[PDB]
């Protein structure tokens, strides 16, 4: 049975979006030349299909950034006074004396991450995303899971933490008798995360590099002659008469169309992958943040207590605080105890003996208590159960009757 | 001179040697904002990434719509935090995320 | 788009094979035919790739819908904001063309009210904690109520278990717990 606990806070990095880019088909395939545009007219509808395919991804990204963050109806605000029972949320809460409303951890995360081509701006400004995140933090800190469904109801933070301990299966008095130690451990964990981040966001960095490499390959593909005499339309036009020049021109057109189609296809695959990541992030925000999860390893290693969201460039960062048992101590156990010919079973907990006396205690923590009829319910005679030990069960009413 | 993409970013004048930078002329895209055919047929034309009722935005130059300081819920999103809606001239505004609520929190108060 | 792709030259003199065959001798007509067949083959490949990419999204949505059928319909779900908004109760499936419609039923509280609360009550030097519920104050008296609904009950030993002593708890109040045994033992 464990006899102690430790509070641990970890991080999770999930990308939710990618840069929106659009490439004009006519400009890339053909330079500013009337003759070149005429040849491309035969290859009907390809340019329109490619432009529509890119526009689909462009709008899907703005859809992705919406559902993960915009899950609150009213922008909540934390009270000016800071009385959270010894818990220090200064690091994650927004800092007013800064050009933006981003917190310290968000600032560190931002600092860590570093021919007819157009890059469209994202629809949500970073300040709006920071405002959404601050709303989520304020709601979680003050209300709890109540603001998740049916308006916000204020609760003192200590009582909310007691409810979460009750949720994970530990009695609530454990919190009230050990509040200071838990506050210190939580503060230390937050400090350690702050230290660790300053000294990696590998997940978010890969997408930027991949997109940049794809664009660079598109730009490089122009210099190839694709089996023609030269790689520039203007030289081909002057060097040869139109009837012989047209074959070189169509060779170049075919090559450039092939390169553009390859780029579009790989972009579609990458967009699908990013969509999957965004859906996972949205589910995590719904369940881990706006509630307490019973799913194992979904919201961090160990028993889950709560989560705090943060904002990173083209992604979201989750901080999962959990409960981890420790300080194991060995014991001896029995399935049931029968007194006066009738078996007794625990209402909740275990029968445990240090070697001389028998007690009943809860499973996740060592809180020995004397055996009483208030802690047990009878089922029958001793015969049916195997391993049933002999011990006495105290009666509370009898001495008072005396 | 050239750059990483192998495009000639700079040249030198053969006479009176001087370094000259080359920048392409502004190309972009045209978008049309309309409130619907059944409603009054007034549109606004937005030029993507072009620097010019002319209102300059981060997304581009906007013609045919008047700027207003008031904030409303987003409709017909232009981009980069600007949403334009019809109220007779089309108006462009900075969208408001939501209503501002300050929940009253005390260490001995519950609801 | 596939049907319209058939009427494009793709570099040939005409978009109809019969027109090409009559006007030109076979040795020269074969090149014109080859251009057209290459173009049409390219269009067909593009169509097949697009259909595969769409089928992936459709099957992902089908898997999500199947998960919602088993969890929301066949049982009660604890996952928040998975089956509707609010505390989920039950769902009813409906059929739609190439799709399915769920009618989620939820429970949403309303009409909140202020109250004063205390973690525990100190009586006779021993702290009492609520087994299930909250301590709330009318303003002159103390009651224990369930969290989601307001149903005040008088504080008794049958409602509160005892653990520890008065000193440890940070915020504690003084009240009297009524013991049902004493009035009967009269
Ligand atoms: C539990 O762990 C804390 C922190 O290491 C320590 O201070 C304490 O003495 C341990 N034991 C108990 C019974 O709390
Ligand atoms: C929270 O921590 C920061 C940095 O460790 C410190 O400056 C601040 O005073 C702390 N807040 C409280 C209430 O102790
Ligand atoms: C077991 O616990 C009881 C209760 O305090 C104590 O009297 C007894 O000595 C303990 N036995 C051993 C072997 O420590
Ligand atoms: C546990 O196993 C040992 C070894 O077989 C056996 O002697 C003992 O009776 C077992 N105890 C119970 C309670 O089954
Ligand atoms: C438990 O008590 C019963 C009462 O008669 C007795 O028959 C049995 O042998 C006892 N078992 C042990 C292990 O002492
Ligand atoms: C270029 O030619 C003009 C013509 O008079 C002359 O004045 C100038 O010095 C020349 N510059 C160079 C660099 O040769
Ligand atoms: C335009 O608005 C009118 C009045 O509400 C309505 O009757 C009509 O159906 C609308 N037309 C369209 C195309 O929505
Ligand atoms: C547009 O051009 C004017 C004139 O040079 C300049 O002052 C302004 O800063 C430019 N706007 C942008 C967004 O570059
Ligand atoms: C009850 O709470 C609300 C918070 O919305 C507050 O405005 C009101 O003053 C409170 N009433 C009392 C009597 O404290
Ligand atoms: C509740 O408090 C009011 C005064 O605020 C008092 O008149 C009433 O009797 C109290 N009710 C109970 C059941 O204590
Ligand atoms: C609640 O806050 C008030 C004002 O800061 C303080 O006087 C009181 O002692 C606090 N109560 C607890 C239990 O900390
Ligand atoms: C409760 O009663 C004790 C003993 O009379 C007293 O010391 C204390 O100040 C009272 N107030 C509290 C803590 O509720």
């Amino acid at each position: 049975i464990p006899t102690n606990f430790t509070i641990s806070v970890t991080t999770e990095i999930l990308p939710v979006s990618m840069t929106k880019t659009s490439v004009d088909c006519t400009m890339y395939i053909c330079g500013d030349s009337t003759e070149c545009s005429n040849l491309l007219l035969q290859y009907g509808s390809f340019c329109t299909q490619l432009n529509r395919a890119l526009t689909g991804i462009a709008v899907e990204q703005d859809k992705n950034t919406q559902e993960v963050f915009a899950q609150v109806k009213q922008i909540y605000k934390t009270p000016p006074i800071k009385d959270f029972g010894g818990f220090n949320f200064s690091q994650i809460l927004p800092d007013p004396s800064k050009p933006s409303k981003r917190s310290f951890i968000e600032d560190l995360l931002f600092n860590k991450v570093t021919n007819g081509l157009t890059v469209l701006p994202p629809l949500l400004t970073d300040e709006m995303i920071a405002q959404y995140t601050s709303a989520l933090l304020a709601g979680t800190i003050t209300s709890g899971w109540t603001f998740g469904a049916g308006a916000a109801l204020q609760i003192p933070f200590a009582m909310q933490m007691a409810y979460r301990f009750n949720g994970i299966g530990v009695t609530q008095n454990v919190l009230y008798e050990n509040q200071k130690l838990i506050a210190n451990q939580f503060n230390s964990a937050i400090g350690k995360i702050q230290d660790s981040l300053s000294s990696a966001l590998g997940k978010l960095q890969d997408v930027v590099n991949q997109n940049a490499q794809a664009l660079n390959t598109l730009v490089k593909q122009l210099s190839s002659n694709f089996g023609a005499i030269s790689s520039v339309l203007n030289d081909i036009l002057s060097r040869l008469d139109p009837p012989e020049a047209e074959v070189q021109i169509d060779r170049l057109i075919t090559g450039r169309l092939q390169s553009l189609q390859t780029y579009v296809t790989q972009q579609l695959i990458r967009a699908a992958e990013i969509r999957a990541s965004a859906n996972l992030a949205a589910t995590k925000m719904s369940e881990c943040v706006l509630g307490q999860s019973k799913r194992v390893d979904f919201c961090g290693k160990g028993y889950h207590l709560m989560s705090f969201p943060q904002s990173a460039p083209h992604g979201v960062v989750f901080l999962h605080v959990t409960y981890v048992p420790a300080q194991e101590k060995n014991f001896t156990t029995a399935p049931a105890i029968c007194h006066d010919g009738k078996a007794h079973f625990p209402r909740e907990g275990v029968f445990v003996s240090n070697g001389t006396h028998w007690f009943v205690t809860q499973r996740n923590f060592y809180e020995p208590q004397i055996i009483t009829t208030d802690n047990t319910f009878v089922s029958g005679n001793c015969d049916v159960v195997i391993g049933i030990v002999n011990n006495t069960v105290y009666d509370p009413l009898q001495p008072e009757l005396d | 001179g050239r750059d990483i993409a192998d495009t000639t970013d700079a040249v030198r004048d053969p006479q009176t040697l001087e370094i000259l930078d080359i920048t392409p002329c502004s190309f972009g895209g045209v978008s049309v904002i309309t409130p619907g055919t059944n409603t009054s047929n007034q549109v606004a034309v937005l030029y993507q990434g072009v620097n010019c009722n002319v209102f300059q935005t981060r997304a581009g130059c906007l013609i045919g719509a008047e700027h207003v300081n008031n904030s409303y819920e987003c409709d017909i999103p232009i981009g980069a935090g600007i949403c334009a809606s019809y109220q007779q001239s089309v108006i462009a505004y900075t969208m408001s995320l939501g209503a501002e609520n300050s929940v009253a929190y005390s260490n001995n108060s519950i609801a």
